[PDB]
C-alpha cells in the first residue's frame, strides 16, 4: 500500500532552520497532493500547509507565511518540508498527509518525525528509589520506582530487578523541568517479596547512552 | 479562518452508553472532516464529509450538522472507542482542525496505595534531597496531595505528573515529587505527603524518617 | 366622413387566459371545461410589435363552429372595438380549441417532448423543426430537463435535414444507459449547477452512441464539468462537437477534472475519436488530483483517442494542479499498466495553454501516444519561486504552419440546423383614405399612438408634410423631461415633458416640445408641437398604488448575506459572495426600492383592468422573485448609471427597452430573468458575456459596444465616441501622441491598429481586459491613474502611490497625476526611438496594445515607504472594490519583482509611474516585443535566452551613474542637473538618434573610444608587468557543452571563467598572444560559471582579449553579448546582430547540412562559424582575423588622429584641473603609472575595487573627457 516514511526525529536550537522529509511507496507520490501538520502536545493538532508534488505547488498558512516552505524530489518521490526561524513553539512531532477525494487522511499520514528546538546539552537522567510510608508496605503488593529526571533529550527506556522483571511495572507520562525532561515508573511486586528480595532498574537512554541502576531501601 | 469548536473537552461515559461531541465552526461549509486520535498516536479519520464514515469504524459511530452547527454521535460507547476526535475542515482555506474532544470511561472511583521514599546516598553525594510519592491505580482522576518537612506543611520543590487514564482497567496512577537539598533533607527527620479522594474523605498520609 | 377614436389591437399575435379560481393565476391553454360558472379569468393578449395586453374576460361560451366545440371568449374594456372580418365590434372576443394531441408525438413543442420522454425512458424519439427550450419552467433546483437515468434510447433529428433546441439551462437526460443519441445540437445553452455537470448528461454507463453532435454555447458549474457528459463510463463517443466558454472560478476543494468532451476517460471499449470542440475554457487546478485534459482528460481504464483535433483555449489560474491540451491525467488510479493509461492518435490543438501542459498533465516513461501534434500558441506557466518567472515546459511534438493541412485530417465540419420557430410580425392599407407615400408614415405614427382605430391612425399620418423626417425611416422614439429619461409616467403624466426624441434608422433624434393638450383617464395624450399631431406613451393609466402598497414590504426585507437569497444565487454556501461587489448598491437598490419599482412597473404590462383581482397576478409575477428583482435591478444599476452628457443611460436600459426596437419585449420578465440568470453570468467579469445572454436579442442588439455605439449617434452626436468615453469616466486617462508626423496622423486614426484611443483599444477585439470598461465607467473618484503610449495601456493604482510625504488628498492626486504626463513623456519617447530604429516594414506589428498593472499594495497614507500589503480582495480600497477586482486580474504578486505573461506587465519591486521603474519597463517590453518585434521576423537564437536579451544586449542602463555599454533611449535628463558628473551615458536620446544609420555611426566611434583605450591597457600590461602581476591581472574563459533538461541535445555551449595558469602566463608575449590565449582581465569578473540565460552584463571598460566563439550552435551569454556589441559596433542592427540573435540562416544551415532535434521534430542548428561566414565571408575566415582587423584598422586610426582636448579631475576630492593630453603616447605614458600603482599594493577584497581602482578611474576619466569633450560621439580621430 502506500507508506510514508518522515525523517527521524530530529533537535535544533531556536532561531535556526531545519529541512524534514516524507518517503513514499505504492502511490503516484507526484499524482496524490501532499499536505504539513505540526503535533503540539499542549494545543490540538494544526495543518501547516498542503503540497502539490508533481508541480512542486504550496500552498501556506497564514500562521507559517514565510516560517516554513514546502519543498519535494518527485525522482526521489519524497517530499521536503523547510523550516525557518525555528522557535521553542515550533517543537513538534510533523506529519505529511496524501489527499484522497479532497481529503488528506487517514490515507495517508507517516509515522512522525518528533522536531524539537532547544539550546539545552545532551543530558543523563537522576535515578533514586521510589516506594512506600507508613502502611502500604503491608499489601499484597508493594511497588517501587526509578526516577528519570533532568535528563536530555528523550528517548529512555527501562528494566527492572537487573532485568530480571519486565511486567507489573508501569511506565508514568514524561514532564520537563528548568529545561531538562523528566519521567517516571512503577514495579509493582509482592510485598512478601521485598526487602525480602532486591531490585536495580537497568534504564537505557540512548542519545546520553545512560546505563544507571538504584537500589529499594525500606 | 474558521474556528471548530468540540465539547466537552472531556465526557466519561460506562460502556453501552450514548455518547455525542458538539463542535462549532466561525463559518458554514458543506462537509466536516472527523478524525479519531489515540493518545501519542498519528491520528486516522473516521467520518467524513459531514456523515460519510470512514473504514475499519464500527456502526455506533454516527455524524450530523447544517450551518455552523455541526456534531458527531455514537450510539453505544466502547473501550476501543476512548480516543481523542477532531471534526477538521479543509473545505475551505485555510484547512483547519477541531478544537479537540476525548472520549473517556466512567468506572468506579478507586482509593490509592501512597507513596513516599528518602533522598538516595547517591541523591545525597550530589548534595541535592529529592522524596517523591505516587497514587496507587485510584478514580477518578481527580486527586489533590500535599507535601511535608518534619510534619510541616510544604507546597514547594513540588512537582506533580498524572498518569493517563490507563488501559485494562482504566484507573490513574499518580506521583508527586518534593525535591529540596540535602540541607533540608537531613534538617528535616520526617517526610509527608498525603493524598485528598472523595472515594476516601480522609486523606491518606504516608511518610518515612530519615533515621529509618 | 369623421371616424371615432376607439381602443383596437392591431398586430394581434395570440391571445391567453390566465385564472385565480385557485388563489394562483393559471393558464387554461385547452381542456379549459365548459364556461365556468365565475368569470375570474383575465385575457392576456400577446402582439409581437407591442407589450402583452390584459383586461378580465366579461362573457364565454362553448358552440360547435362546424360540429366542432370551440370555447367561444369575450372580454369587456372600455372601447376595445374589434375590425373583425372586415366588420368593427365593441369589445375584443375570441374562440380557444379544445384540445391537442402532438404530445404522443415528441416533433412539435420542448413542453409536449419533456412530457413524452417521461411516460416512457424507452422509446424513438423525432423532432419535426427546430424548437426553444424555454418553454419549460427550469424548476427551483431540479437537476435536469429529464429525471430517467436510462433514457433516449433513439432521439433522432435525421428526418429533417438538422434541428436543434436553444435556451437551456439544465443537463438534457442526467444519465444515459444502452442509449444511442445522435444529429441532436444545441445552441444558447447556459448550464450551471452545484453538482458535476455534464451539457448532454451527468453520465453514460454502459455502451451509448454520441456522434454527429454539436453543442456550442455557455456551460460553468461550480462543482464538476465535461464537455457532454460528466465522466465516459465504458461509452463510445466520438465526430462530437462542443464549442462553448466554460470556467470554474469557484475554488471547490474537490479535485473535479473537467474535459473537452468527458472530465474522467474510464471506458476500455470505450473511445474519443475524430471529434471537435474549441472553449475559452480556463480554472483555478489547485490540486494535481483535479486533470483538464483540454481534449476530454484524465484518460484511464484503456480510453482510446481516434486522431481527435480541438481548436480551445486554457487560461488556468494554478501552476500546481495537473491540466494539458489532450491529456489531463494518463496516470491511472489503479496500476500502471502501459495499457490502463489508454491511448492519444492524430492529436493536434492550438490550445494556448497558461500554468499548464502543452499534451499530457503526467508525463510517465510509457507515454502512451505515438502521434503528436502541436501548434504555434502560449505554453508558458509560471515556476513562482522566490522571483517569480515563466517558462514553457517544452516537452511537446511541435508543428510549423500545415496547421491547416493538420486540420484537413479531420474527417467532417459540420452541420447547417434549420433555424429555430419564426412567428413572424406581420406589420395599414385597405382604409377610407391611404396614402401610398404615407405608409411608412403610417406605420411610423402606429408607434407613436397604439390602441388607436386603424382610421384614426391613418387619419394622423394625413396630418404629416413632405418635408417631415417621419419620411426618412423612424425607429422608436421616447420622451423625457429636462433630459432625465422620464419612465413614470404615475407621475410626470400630469407634468409636461420638455421634448420627445424622434430616433431615426439614422441613428439621430428630433426634439418636439410636448404639452397635456388633452388628458383621458384610459390614456393621457399630449400635443405634437406647431405640427398638431397628438401623442401618448402607451400605458391605460391603471391605479399602480393598491399594487405599490403591497409589493414595497416584502421585497423590503431582503439581505445581501440572506441564505434564502444565496438559495436564489446560483452559488455554493461555502463560496464567498465577494466576486458581485454588489453590497454597497444592494443597500442603495433597497433605500431606493420604492422609487425603482415605481420605474418598474410603470410601463411593466397593458392593463385596462379597472378590477384590482388583476393587478394581483402583477404583484404575484414581483414576489416570487422578489430576491432576484432586488440582485437583477441592484446589477443593472451598478453596471448602468453613467449619462451621455446629461442622459442617465439606467433608464435607457432598465426600461424604455422598445427603443432599440423589440418593444414587445417583456421589460419586468428581463429582470427577473437576469437575477435567476445565476451567479456565473452575473460574475463581473462576466458582463461582456452577460451582454450576449440577455442584453442582445432583449435589446435586439449584437454587442455592447455595437450598442453604446449606436447610443452616441443618437446622444451628442458631433462628439467622438471616444470622445464621450474620454470625459465621462472620472479616472484620469492620457494619450500622449509621437512626434513622427505619420504615426501621429495613425493616432488621429479611430481605424483599429494605428488608434491611441483608449476607448478604442479597450473596445478592441483580442484585448482580454475588455470587461474592463464597465468597472472603469462606473468608478466613483479619480482612484485609477491611467495612460495610453504606442503599442501599450497604462494602468495604476493612486493608493499604490500613498505614503507618508504623499496626503491621500490633492497632495498625492497632485504628485501622481503630474508623475503620469512625465512618465507617458518617458515610454512614448523610448517607443519613438524604436520606431526610427524599426525600418524593416515590422512597423506593420509596432502598435501591438499590452496592460502595466500595479502591484495592488495600496498604501496607507500613514505608511512611511512603499506598502508590501497583499491587499487580495474584500479590501475598503475604493481602487480594489470598483477596478481591478471587478475586472478580476488574479496574478503571483511577488513580494518583490516585476513579471510579464507576454500579454501583460505587471510591477512589484518596482512601479508603474516611478522614474526607476522605467528601465524595468524596457527589460518586460525587451523580454515580450523580441521574437518578431526587435528581431526582423525570425526567433530568438536557438540557446539565446529570453532574458539573455536585456541584462546587456537590450535595457535602458539601471542608473546613469551605472557604467556598462547601453543606449539610454528610456531616460532623458538635464545637462544643467548635477548628475552630469559621471552621466556615462546619453543625456538625450531620439535628438542624436534620427535613424538605426545614426545608430551605427554612434557605436563605431563609441567603441572607437572603447578599443583605444583596451589597446592602451595591454600594452602597458604585456609590456610592463611582474610574472605574480600578470596572474592577478588576468582570467581565461571556456566553453561547456552541457545536457541542459529543455533539449536532450548537450551542443549549447556556456561561456564558464577561471584563472589561467602560471604556464599558461609565461607563453604569453605579445598583444596578439592576449587574442591567442582568450584571456580577459579578472578586475570584474569572478571564476563562478555563467549559468545559460543568467544575469551577465558588459562592464563599460573591462577588457575582453577572449573571441572564444563556438563551433556549436550556441555560444554562451557574456561572449554571445559581449561579441554582439562588436557586431553592432561594426554591422547595423538589423544588418549585423539581427543574423547573430535570430537564428535567421536555420534554412542555410539545413542547406549547410547542420541540424538539431527540437520539441521531437527534426530541425536546423545554427553555428556561429556559420554565421561568421554570411556577415563576412571573403573579409575574414576567422573572428579572431575579424577583431584583429578591428584592431590594426583601429591601430591607424587612433595614431593619425587624437584630440588634444582631454582634461580630467582622476585625482583625490581636491580638484585637478586640466589633463590636457596631447598625444596617445603621453595617454600611455601616465597609464603605464596609474595601472603601475594599481597593481602595486591591490586590495582585490572587500568592494568596489574598480569605481575605487585607478585603472578604471583613468579609464572613465579620459571617457568623460570624450563625453563632454564632444556634443556626441560622432567622431574621434
Amino acid at each position: 500500500e502506500v507508506q510514508l516514511q518522515q525523517s527521524g526525529p530530529e533537535l535544533e536550537k531556536p532561531g535556526a532552520s531545519m529541512k524534514i522529509s516524507c518517503k513514499a511507496s505504492g502511490y503516484s507520490f507526484t499524482g496524490y497532493n501532499m499536505n504539513w501538520v505540526k503535533q503540539s502536545n499542549g494545543k490540538s493538532l494544526e495543518w501547516i500547509g498542503s503540497i502539490d508534488p508533481y508541480t512542486g505547488g504550496s500552498n501556506y498558512n497564514q500562521k507559517f507565511m514565510g516560517k516554513a516552505t514546502l519543498t519535494v524530489d518527485k525522482s526521489s518521490s519524497t517530499a521536503y518540508m523547510q523550516l525557518k526561524s525555528l522557535t521553542s513553539e515550533d517543537s513538534a512531532v510533523y506529519y505529511c498527509a496524501t489527499v484522497v477525494g479532497r481529503v488528506y487522511a487517514m490515507d495517508y499520514w507517516g509515522q512522525g518525525t518528533s522536531v524539537t528546538v532547544s539550546s539545552a546539552k545532551t543530558t543523563p537522567p537522576s535515578v533514586y528509589p521510589l516506594a512506600p510510608g507508613s502502611a502500604a508496605q503491608t499489601n499484597s503488593m508493594v511497588t517501587l520506582g526509578c526516577l528519570v529526571k533532568g535528563y536530555f533529550p528523550e528517548p529512555v527506556t527501562v528494566t527492572w530487578n537487573s532485568g530480571s522483571l519486565s511486567s507489573g511495572v508501569h511506565t508514568f507520562p514524561a514532564v520537563l523541568q528548568s529545561d531538562l525532561y523528566t519521567l517516571s515508573s512503577s514495579v509493582t511486586v509482592p510485598s512478601s517479596t521485598w526487602p525480602s528480595e532486591t531490585v536495580t532498574c537497568n534504564v537505557a537512554h540512548p542519545a546520553s547512552s545512560t546505563k544507571v541502576d538504584k537500589k529499594i531501601v525500606p | 479562518e474558521e474556528v471548530l469548536t468540540q465539547s466537552p473537552a472531556i465526557m466519561s461515559a460506562s460502556p453501552g452508553e450514548k455518547v455525542t461531541m458538539t463542535c462549532s465552526a466561525s463559518s458554514s461549509v458543506s462537509y466536516i472532516h472527523w478524525y479519531q486520535q489515540k493518545s501519542n498516536t498519528s491520528p486516522k479519520l473516521w467520518i467524513y464529509a459531514t456523515s460519510k464514515l470512514a473504514s475499519g469504524v464500527p456502526g455506533r459511530f454516527s455524524g450530523s450538522g447544517s450551518g455552523n452547527s455541526y456534531s458527531l454521535t455514537i450510539s453505544s460507547m466502547e473501550a476501543e472507542d476512548v480516543a481523542t476526535y477532531y471534526c477538521f475542515q479543509g473545505s475551505g482555506y485555510p484547512f483547519t482542525f477541531g478544537s479537540g474532544t476525548k472520549l473517556e470511561i466512567k468506572r468506579a472511583d478507586a482509593a490509592p496505595t501512597v507513596s513516599i521514599f528518602p533522598p538516595s546516598s547517591e541523591q545525597l553525594t550530589s548534595g541535592g534531597a529529592s522524596v517523591v510519592c505516587f497514587l496507587n491505580n485510584f478514580y477518578p482522576k481527580d486527586i489533590n496531595v500535599k507535601w511535608k518537612i518534619d510534619g510541616s506543611e510544604r507546597q514547594n520543590g513540588v512537582l506533580n505528573s498524572w498518569t493517563d487514564q490507563d488501559s485494562k482497567d482504566s484507573t490513574y496512577s499518580m506521583s508527586s515529587t518534593l525535591t529540596l537539598t540535602k540541607d533540608e533533607y537531613e534538617r528535616h527527620n520526617s517526610y509527608t505527603c498525603e493524598a485528598t479522594h472523595k472515594t476516601s474523605t480522609s486523606p491518606i498520609v504516608k511518610s518515612f524518617n530519615r533515621n529509618e | 366622413t369623421e371616424p371615432e377614436k376607439k381602443l383596437e389591437l392591431r398586430n394581434v399575435s395570440d391571445i391567453e387566459l390566465y385564472s385565480q379560481t385557485n388563489g394562483t393565476y393559471r393558464q387554461h391553454v385547452s381542456l379549459d371545461g365548459i364556461p365556468e360558472n365565475t368569470d375570474t379569468y383575465f385575457v392576456k393578449v400577446k402582439s409581437s410589435a407591442f407589450k402583452d395586453v390584459y383586461i378580465p374576460v366579461a362573457s364565454i361560451t362553448e358552440e360547435k363552429r362546424n360540429g366542432q366545440s370551440v370555447y367561444k371568449i369575450t372580454a369587456k374594456a372600455e372601447k376595445l372595438q374589434q375590425e373583425l372580418e372586415n366588420k368593427y365590434v365593441d369589445n375584443f372576443t375570441f374562440y380557444l380549441d379544445k384540445k391537442a394531441k402532438e404530445e404522443n408525438t415528441n416533433f412539435t413543442s420542448f413542453s409536449n417532448l419533456v412530457k413524452a420522454i417521461n411516460q416512457n425512458p424507452s422509446g424513438t424519439y423525432h423532432l419535426a423543426a427546430s424548437l426553444n427550450a424555454n418553454e419549460v419552467e427550469l424548476g427551483p433546483d431540479e437537476r435536469s430537463y429529464i429525471k430517467d437515468t436510462f433514457t433516449g434510447r433513439l432521439i433522432g433529428e435525421k428526418d429533417g435535414k438538422n434541428y436543434a433546441i436553444y435556451n437551456l439551462k439544465k443537463p438534457l437526460f442526467e444519465n444515459l444507459s444502452g442509449a444511442t443519441v445522435e444529429k441532436l445540437s444545441l445552441k444558447n445553452v447556459a448550464i450551471s449547477g452545484k453538482n458535476d455537470i455534464g451539457s448532454l448528461a451527468n453520465e453514460a454507463t454502459n455502451g451509448t452512441k454520441i456522434k454527429q453532435v454539436h453543442v456550442d454555447g455557455v456551460l460553468a458549474g461550480e462543482r464538476g464539468v465535461g464537455g457532454l457528459l460528466a465522466k465516459a463510463d465504458q461509452s463510445s463517443i466520438a465526430e462530437s462537437s462542443f464549442k462553448g466558454r466554460i470556467v470554474n472560478t469557484y475554488e471547490t476543494t474537490d479535485a473535479y477534472n473537467i474535459g473537452g468532451l468527458v472530465g474522467h476517460l474510464t471506458g476500455k471499449n470505450a473511445s474519443i475519436a475524430k471529434s471537435k470542440a474549441t472553449v475559452t475554457i480556463s480554472s483555478n487546478t489547485n490540486r494535481s488530483d483535479q486533470t483538464v485534459g483540454g481534449l476530454a482528460g484524465l484518460v484511464d481504464q484503456d480510453a482510446h483517442i481516434q486522431n481527435s483535433y480541438a481548436e480551445g483555449d486554457i487560461n488556468n489560474v494554478k501552476h500546481f494542479g495537473k491540466v494539458a491540451g489532450v491529456a489531463g491525467y494518463l496516470w491511472d488510479r489503479t496500476s500502471g499498466e502501459e495499457k490502463h493509461a489508454g491511448e492519444l492518435t492524430n492529436v493536434l490543438s492550438d490550445v494556448n495553454v497558461t500554468n499548464g501542459n502543452a499534451i499530457t498533465g503526467y508525463h510517465y516513461t510509457g507515454m502512451k501516444v505515438a502521434n503528436t501534434f502541436s501548434s504555434k500558441a502560449n505554453r508558458v506557466f509560471n515556476v513562482t519561486l522566490e522571483k517569480d518567472e515563466v517558462v514553457s515546459k517544452e516537452s511537446f511534438e511541435e508543428r510549423g504552419t500545415m496547421l491547416d493541412a493538420s486540420q484537413i485530417v479531420s474527417k467532417k465540419a459540420e452541420i447547417n440546423p434549420l433555424t429555430l420557430p419564426t412567428v413572424e410580425p406581420l406589420s395599414f392599407s385597405k382604409i377610407a383614405h391611404y396614402q401610398a407615400n404615407r405608409a411608412l408614415v403610417y406605420k411610423n405614427i402606429e408607434k407613436l399612438l397604439p390602441f388607436y382605430n386603424k382610421s384614426t391612425i391613418v387619419k394622423y399620418g394625413n396630418l404629416v408634410k413632405e418635408n417631415s423626417l417621419l419620411y426618412q425611416k423612424e425607429l422608436l422614439s421616447a420622451v423625457m423631461m429636462k433630459d432625465d429619461q422620464v419612465i413614470t409616467d404615475i407621475v410626470s403624466n400630469k407634468q409636461t415633458a420638455n421634448k420627445l426624441l424622434l430616433h431615426y434608422n439614422d441613428h439621430s433624434s428630433e426634439k418636439f416640445d410636448l404639452k397635456y393638450q388633452t388628458d383621458f383617464a384610459n390614456l393621457a395624450e399630449y400635443n405634437l408641437g406647431n405640427t398638431g399631431l397628438l401623442y401618448t406613451p402607451n400605458q391605460f393609466l391603471y391605479d399602480r398604488d393598491s399594487i405599490v402598497k403591497e409589493v414595497l414590504p416584502e421585497l423590503q426585507k431582503l439581505d445581501y448575506q440572506s441564505d434564502a437569497i444565496r438559495k436564489t444565487l446560483g452559488i455554493s454556501p461555502e463560496v464567498k459572495l465577494t466576486e458581485l461587489y454588489l453590497e454597497d448598491q444592494f443597500s442603495k437598490t433597497k433605500q431606493n426600492l420604492g422609487d425603482s419599482l415605481k420605474k418598474l412597473l410603470s410601463a411593466d404590462a397593458g392593463l385596462a383592468s379597472d378590477n384590482s383581482v388583476t393587478r394581483g397576478y402583477l404583484v404575484d409575477k414581483i414576489k416570487n422573485n422578489k430576491e432576484a428583482l432586488l440582485l437583477g435591478l441592484t446589477y443593472l444599476e451598478r453596471w448602468y448609471n453613467f449619462n451621455y452628457g446629461q442622459v442617465n443611460v439606467k433608464d435607457l436600459v432598465m426600461y424604455h427597452p422598445d427603443f432599440f426596437g423589440k418593444g414587445n419585449t417583456s421589460p419586468l420578465d428581463t429582470l427577473i430573468e437576469l437575477g435567476k440568470s445565476g451567479f456565473n453570468n452575473l460574475l463581473a467579469k462576466n458582463n461582456v458575456d452577460t451582454y450576449g445572454i440577455s442584453l442582445a436579442s432583449q435589446h435586439g442588439a449584437t454587442d455592447l459596444f455595437s450598442t453604446l455605439e449606436h447610443y452616441r449617434k443618437v446622444f451628442l452626436p458631433n462628439t467622438s465616441n471616444n470622445d464621450w468615453f474620454k470625459s465621462e469616466t472620472k479616472a484620469y486617462i492620457v494619450e500622449e501622441k509621437s512626434t513622427i508626423e505619420e504615426v501621429k496622423t495613425k493616432q488621429g486614426l479611430a481605424g483599429t491598429k494605428y488608434s491611441i484611443g483608449v476607448y478604442d483599444r479597450i473596445t478592441s477585439a483580442t484585448w482580454k481586459y475588455r470587461n474592463m470598461v464597465l468597472p472603469l465607467l462606473t468608478l466613483p473618484e479619480r482612484s485609477v491613474f491611467v495612460i495610453s503610449t504606442m503599442s501599450s495601456l497604462g494602468f495604476g493604482a493612486y493608493d499604490r502611490y500613498r505614503s507618508s510625504d504623499h496626503k491621500a488628498g490633492k497632495a498625492l492626486n497632485d504628485f501622481v497625476e503630474e508623475n503620469a504626463r512625465e512618465t507617458a513623456k518617458r515610454q512614448r519617447d523610448h517607443y519613438d526611438y524604436w520606431y526610427r530604429i524599426l525600418d524593416e516594414q515590422s512597423r506593420e506589428k509596432l502598435y501591438r496594445t499590452i496592460l502595466l498593472y500595479d502591484a495592488y499594495k495600496f498604501g496607507d497614507d500613514t505608511t512611511s515607504g512603499k506598502a508590501t500589503a497583499e491587499a487580495k480582495f474584500d479590501s475598503s480600497n475604493p481602487a480594489m472594490k470598483n477596478f481591478f477586482g471587478p475586472v478580476g486580474n488574479k496574478v503571483v504578486h511577488n513580494q518583490h519583482g516585476a513579471y510579464a505573461t507576454g500579454d501583460g506587465v505587471y510591477y512589484m519591486s518596482y512601479r508603474m509611474l516611478d522614474k526607476d521603474g522605467a528601465i524595468t519597463y524596457t527589460h518586460e517590453m525587451t523580454h515580450d516585443s523580441d521574437q518578431d518585434i526587435y528581431l526582423g521576423g525570425y526567433g530568438r537564437r536557438n540557446g539565446l535566452g529570453p532574458e539573455f536579451f536585456a541584462k546587456g544586449l537590450l535595457q535602458a542602463p539601471d542608473q546613469p551613474s551605472d557604467a556598462t555599454i547601453t543606449i539610454n533611449s528610456i531616460l532623458k535628463h538635464s545637462k544643467s542637473d548635477s548628475t552630469e558628473g559621471s552621466r556615462l551615458q546619453v543625456l538625450d536620446p531620439t535628438e542624436r538618434f534620427q535613424n538605426a544609420a545614426d545608430l551605427q555611426n554612434y557605436v563605431h566611434n563609441m567603441f572607437d573610444l572603447i578599443y583605444m583605450m583596451e589597446y592602451l591597457e595591454g600594452q602597458s600590461i604585456v609590456n610592463k608587468l611582474s610574472v605574480y602581476q600578470k596572474m592577478a591581472a588576468l582570467r581565461k574563459i571556456e566553453n561547456k557543452y552541457v545536457k541542459d533538461p529543455a533539449d536532450g541535445n548537450e551542443v549549447y555551449a556556456t561561456n564558464v571563467v577561471k584563472e589561467l595558469t602560471e604556464a599558461e602566463a609565461r607563453n604569453l608575449n605579445s598583444f596578439e598572444s592576449l587574442i591567442d590565449h582568450n584571456i580577459l582581465s579578472a578586475r570584474e569578473y569572478q571564476s563562478g560559471d555563467y549559468e545559460r540565460n543568467g544575469y551577465y552584463t558588459i562592464k563599460l571598460f573591462a577588457p575582453i582579449y577572449s573571441a572564444l566563439s563556438s563551433e556549436k550552435g550556441t555560444p554562451g551569454d557574456l561572449m554571445g553579448r559581449r561579441i554582439a556589441y562588436e557586431l553592432l559596433a561594426a554591422k547595423g542592427f538589423k544588418d549585423g546582430m539581427v543574423p547573430y540573435i535570430s537564428n535567421q540562416y536555420e534554412e542555410d544551415a539545413k542547406q549547410q547540412g547542420q541540424t538539431i532535434n527540437l520539441y521531437g521534430k527534426e530541425r536546423g542548428l545554427v553555428t556561429d562559424e556559420l554565421v561568421l561566414k554570411k556577415v563576412f565571408d571573403g573579409k575574414y575566415k576567422t573572428w579572431a582575423e575579424f577583431k584583429t582587423a578591428m584592431y590594426q584598422e583601429r591601430v591607424d586610426q587612433f595614431g593619425n588622429l587624437k584630440q588634444v582636448t582631454f582634461k580630467d579631475p582622476t585625482k583625490p576630492w581636491p580638484s585637478y584641473g586640466t589633463k590636457t593630453i596631447n598625444n596617445v603616447d603621453e595617454l600611455q605614458a601616465l597609464m603605464d603609472q596609474a595601472v603601475l600603482k594599481d597593481a602595486e599594493g591591490p586590495r582585490w577584497s572587500n568592494y568596489d575595487p574598480e569605481i575605487d581602482s585607478a585603472v578604471h578611474k583613468l579609464k572613465r576619466a579620459i571617457f568623460k573627457a570624450y563625453l563632454d569633450q564632444t556634443n556626441d560621439f560622432r567622431s574621434s580621430i
